[PDB]
């Protein structure tokens, strides 16, 4: 069956460049349109690029009108969305989609660019001039609520554990460049020991904090 | 010998004819070369393309009362290419006739055609060898002509014999006989072929033959005879060059080098 | 087969 | 089902089709059937005909014509109606009537020579067109505003049952060395599709003493516009020049890839593309499938992968004697008739 | 360029509720509009195409309709799996453009947020800064405003499974030297389900 495998995404400082590869199986890159669509954190979709290999045509969105250089190789049956000068806004979870150029009638409906039937998994792409760092843990003590705050960590993600009513807030990019988040729990004041353990794999670090 | 009154008018008319011929040729000859890139047919077409490409130079020379302002090398190269390609086409016509007869070989074709081109360049080399440009002492005009050795200017007779004996009869006989046999075996284009190859080239050689008879002082010298010969020669040459365009008529000539409303029920 | 333009027309050629 | 309709230029006659491309099954070409609605108020020419014309344009020499008495119903003509036409008539009313054609087999397919980039003239290549015109008699002049034209296409889809793998093998000896040079090429399957990779399995056994300098793989398109004249012309649509070299006395095997597609085949005008309606982008002319084996008047299309072996020269004959070796294999470049 | 005026920005619906999302193409579209469903993290799963064609395998409940240049996508019988964004996408022209997305949250009774104020721990002050934290917990809908009294970043968690509530955390970061100047720090929260704003205060 048709399957697009997306690869080539990872941390890259602003002004850097990546090269997404969308390996196409089950169909020929020549006989279809290959699109790239990026969805930023907490936002909607945003069409990025599109290409027709057989006719060798390319279309680009306004936001990437020159900074992305989509192309394809029929020998390997793959599409290659270069991404040069990735800016901060480009931080997004990119996706590879496509439109079979086969009209239900005769050969090709070369003038549809219709709905992108098949979507590849799509990989995260980051743009941040921040070096890897572990987090810092601070307590928060007073039905009584309590919590632990994990600040100045990078890159994603971070794990937290206790030892019901446990909530975590999505990391919010601090103005500095690092991330931040917290967890909390509510317990009756009558029973007011609770240990908060924070772990971070990209740096292989762990810490434990006590709140009371 | 007075001057020809209507020489300029005839030259301009035949120059317009040559313009038509050269445009049509260039088109259908560069087209054939580009597009077929039979093997013998391919060699023939490649040959004819050069003659057509040289046509403009001959037209320019004719426009200036047969004066050749270009250099000696220009005339040498143009004449050599013209002769080589014309002879190559003439010979490969017979070669294709023979091949079609035989079929009704891979090791053959290549060597055979290389040998045909060898003969083509060899027979034509002597003509260009003595070609040179000179300016008339009295007329003070440049011209291009051959200068054979003084003691044997024999060379003319031999060259004419080669032109006619090798030129017309040797192809024509085999071609006509083989295509008559093909017609007996059998389509209609066959007849066309024969007639074409005759009518296109039968005139000029005959005219050429007459020229020989006139060179040997076998006819009384008169101005009307000269005018008639001059008129016939260039017309026959134009008809000959028309061969460059009509050769790709055995096969089609493709010029590859050039409100509705959607209601529903 | 020198074209008639190159061919020289005069009473004498030798 | 969007029925491509077209009223006459002055809004007096309307021709309604069912489609615009017609499948050529070799054994039967599907019929061009449609309906015509006439407005009595503007209808006074007293008779109308609908004519299906297949023309080769290069000088618009026609190749075929067929007329149907659009109105009034010809007393002699009485044939069963088609589903499209009868349903459209039921939709419209009693002031419209059908016209059903029957293309004769063994006619040119809807092949268009590629239009020139810097040109605006009508596309060359064969093409079918339905022209509806009111006229008392065919001799009556057909005014442009009192007549309508609508283009269509007859085209062929790729053969269904795969054929045998085309394997071409050859040998080449030489005077200097009696040892033979053996060459072989094949292809993964028997029929390819437009823009699909083509695998050329170039294998060699060069026991000779000369040197192999290069190898060339091509997908040459052989298009023969066979009129009463039997022509055949060549146009390469893909090429790979592999620098793989087999020096004297070497045995070789390598697979090369070549995908003929229109991306790089635009600057070269005249390539046999499929039939176009107005200007929409189309693909390389699908391979023609001649029945059995007359050379049908019109365009025919074929493709041969031509493997080559650029062999060095020299020796007793020096460079005078060319030692080029090649081997060709016929395949088919058609479109996958969709489900 | 073209823009789709997809609306509403966000609507809350229950199981079986008839949801309707308009999408007004700014220009003349020709029934070449496509609608997706981008569950968080995953990729847009195409649902409708050509403004009238239901893509294969998609539930029949989704229905796209055209009214000239007003493409409406209707979910007649909403089901739990259809709680995600949806983006009408015109494919008629280039560059392709999507709507603004329209999240389909869950609807429940209005419950006021629970307010908590967490004075910064001495650890950060030793580090050299402070991060005053005001927390709203177990509230619905997302509509809730918070102000600080004496540079605030908020974060609303994804809707909880059991109760269709939410949590927001506003943390204001200050330098110790400048932070110590103020003595009383408080946050005032107002919610549509709250009769009057509730303010929680404390001292350094
Ligand atoms: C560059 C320009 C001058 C080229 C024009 C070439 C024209 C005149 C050629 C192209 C194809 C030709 C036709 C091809 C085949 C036939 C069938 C034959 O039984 C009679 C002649 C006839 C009908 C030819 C007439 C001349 C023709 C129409």
């Amino acid at each position: 069956e048709v399957q697009l495998v997306e690869s080539g995404g990872g941390l890259v400082q602003p002004g850097g460049s990546l090269r997404l590869s969308c390996a196409a199986s089950g169909f020929n890159v020549s006989s279809s349109y290959i699109h790239w669509v990026r969805q930023a954190p907490g936002k909607g979709l945003e069409w990025v690029a599109s290409i027709s290999s057989y006719y060798g045509y390319t279309y680009y969105a306004d936001s990437v009108k020159g900074r992305f250089t989509i192309s394809a190789d029929t020998s390997k049956n793959t599409a290659y969305l270069q991404m040069n000068s990735l800016r901060a806004e480009d931080t997004a979870v990119y996706y590879c989609a496509r439109k079979s150029m086969y009209h239900r009638g005769w050969g090709w409906l070369s003038w549809v660019y219709g709905a992108m039937d098949y979507w590849g998994q799509g990989t995260l792409v980051t743009v941040s001039s921040a070096s890897t760092k572990g987090p810092s843990v601070f307590p928060l003590a007073p039905t009584a609520a309590l919590g632990c705050l994990v600040k100045d960590y990078f890159p994603e993600p971070v794990t937290v554990s206790w030892n019901s009513g446990v909530h975590t807030f999505p990391a919010v990019l601090q103005s500095s460049g690092l991330y931040s988040l917290s967890s909390v729990v509510t317990v009756p004041s009558s029973s007011l020991t609770y240990i908060c353990n924070v772990n971070h794999k990209p740096s292989n670090t762990k810490v434990d904090k006590k709140v009371e | 010998c007075p001057n020809m009154p209507n020489k300029s008018v005839l030259l301009y008319t035949l120059s317009f004819i040559y313009i038509f011929i050269f445009v049509i040729g260039m088109i259908a000859n560069s087209v054939v070369v580009w597009v077929n890139i039979h093997c013998y047919i391919l060699n023939l077409a490649i040959a004819d393309l050069w003659v057509v490409l040289t046509i403009p130079v001959w037209v320019v020379s004719l426009v200036q009362h047969n004066q050749w302002p270009m250099g000696e090398l220009t005339c040498k190269v143009t004449h050599l290419i013209f002769s080589i390609n014309l002879f190559g086409s003439i010979f490969f016509l017979t070669c294709m006739s023979v091949d079609r007869y035989l079929s009704i070989k891979k090791m053959v074709r290549r060597v055979v055609c290389i040998l045909v081109w060898l003969l083509a360049f060899c027979v034509s080399l002597p003509d260009t060898y003595y070609l040179k440009t000179v300016t008339s002492a009295s007329n003070n005009e440049t011209y291009c002509r051959s200068f054979y050795p003084e003691h044997s200017i024999e060379w003319l007779i031999g060259m004419e014999l080669v032109s006619v004996v090798l030129g017309f009869a040797v192809p024509f006989s085999i071609i006509a006989v083989f295509y008559f046999l093909l017609a007996r075996a059998i389509r209609k284009i066959i007849f066309s072929y024969v007639v074409v190859f005759l009518v296109c080239w039968l005139p000029y050689h005959v005219a050429v033959l007459l020229d020989i008879f006139s060179i040997l002082h076998y006819i009384p010298f008169t101005c009307r005879l000269e005018h008639a010969l001059f008129t016939a020669l260039h017309v026959t040459q134009c008809l000959s060059l028309v061969h460059c365009c009509v050769n790709p008529v055995l096969y089609s000539f493709i010029n590859r080098n050039y409100k509705t409303g959607l209601t529903k029920l | 087969l020198r074209h008639q333009s190159l061919s020289y027309r005069c009473p004498c050629r030798f | 089902t969007r029925v491509f309709k077209k009223a006459s230029p002055n809004g007096k006659l309307t021709v309604y089709l069912g489609k615009r491309d017609f499948v050529d099954h070799i054994d039967l070409v599907e019929p061009v059937d449609g309906v015509v609605l006439v407005d009595p108020e503007y209808l006074k020419e007293r008779r109308v005909y609908v004519t299906l014309t297949c023309a080769f344009r290069y000088f618009r020499k026609d190749l075929f014509v067929a007329n149907v008495q659009s109105f009034p119903p010809a007393p002699e003509d009485k044939k069963p109606l088609t589903r499209l036409q009868e349903r459209l008539i039921k939709k419209l009313g009693e002031h419209a009537y059908p016209f059903t054609f029957e293309i004769p087999p063994n006619l040119p397919c809807s092949v268009t020579l590629q239009p020139g980039p810097e040109d605006t003239g009508k596309a060359c290549g064969v093409d079918y067109e339905v022209k509806a015109f009111c006229a008392e008699n065919l001799e009556e002049k057909i005014h442009k505003r009192n007549s309508v034209r609508l283009v269509i296409r007859k085209v062929q889809y790729a053969p269904e049952r795969p054929g045998p793998q085309p394997t071409a093998e050859t040998t080449r000896q030489f005077l200097m060395s009696d040892k033979p040079l053996h060459l072989e090429a094949s292809l993964d399957k028997e029929i390819y599709y437009h823009g699909e990779p083509i695998s050329v399995n170039v294998h060699v056994t060069n026991n000779t003493n000369k040197t192999v300098k290069k190898i060339k793989i091509s997908v040459r398109q052989y298009a023969d516009i066979c009129l009463f004249n039997t022509a055949q012309y060549k146009c390469p649509v893909a090429m790979e020049e592999a620098d793989d070299t087999v020096a004297p006395s070497s045995t070789f095997c390598k697979v090369y890839t070549l995908t003929p597609f229109l991306a790089n085949n635009r600057e070269k005008r005249g390539l046999a593309l499929d039939g176009k309606l107005k200007h929409e982008d189309t693909n390389l002319a699908s391979s023609t499938l001649l029945r059995e084996n007359r050379e049908i008047l019109g365009i025919i299309v074929s493709y041969k992968v031509k493997v080559k072996l650029v062999v060095s020269r020299g020796g007793l004959l020096g460079d005078l004697a060319s030692s080029d070796v090649a081997v060709e294999l016929p395949f088919t470049l058609m479109h996958p008739k969709p489900k | 360029d073209i823009q789709m005026t997809q609306s509403p920005s966000s609507l809350s619906a229950s199981v079986g509720d008839r949801v309707t999302i308009t999408c007004r193409a700014s220009q003349s579209v020709s029934s070449a509009v496509a609608w997706y469903q981008q569950k968080p993290g995953k990729a847009p799963k195409l649902l409708i195409y050509s403004a009238s064609s239901l893509y294969s395998g998609v539930p029949s409940r989704f229905s796209g309709s055209r009214s000239g240049t007003d493409f409406t996508l209707t979910i007649s019988s909403l089901q739990p799996e259809d709680f995600a964004t949806y983006y009408c996408q015109q494919s008629y022209y280039y560059p392709i453009t999507f709507g603004q997305g329209t999240k389909v949250e869950i609807k429940r009774t209005v419950a006021a947020p629970s307010v908590f104020i967490f004075p910064p721990s001495d650890s950060q002050l030793k580090s050299g800064t402070a991060s005053v934290v005001c927390l709203l917990n177990n509230f619905y809908p997302r509509e809730a405003k918070v102000q600080w009294k004496v540079n605030s970043q908020e974060s609303v968690t994804e809707q909880d499974s059991k109760d269709s509530t939410y949590s927001l955390s506003s943390t204001l970061t200050l330098s110790k030297a400048d932070y110590e100047k103020h003595k009383v720090y408080a946050c005032e929260v107002t919610h549509q389900g709250l009769s009057s704003p509730v303010t929680k205060s404390f001292n350094r």
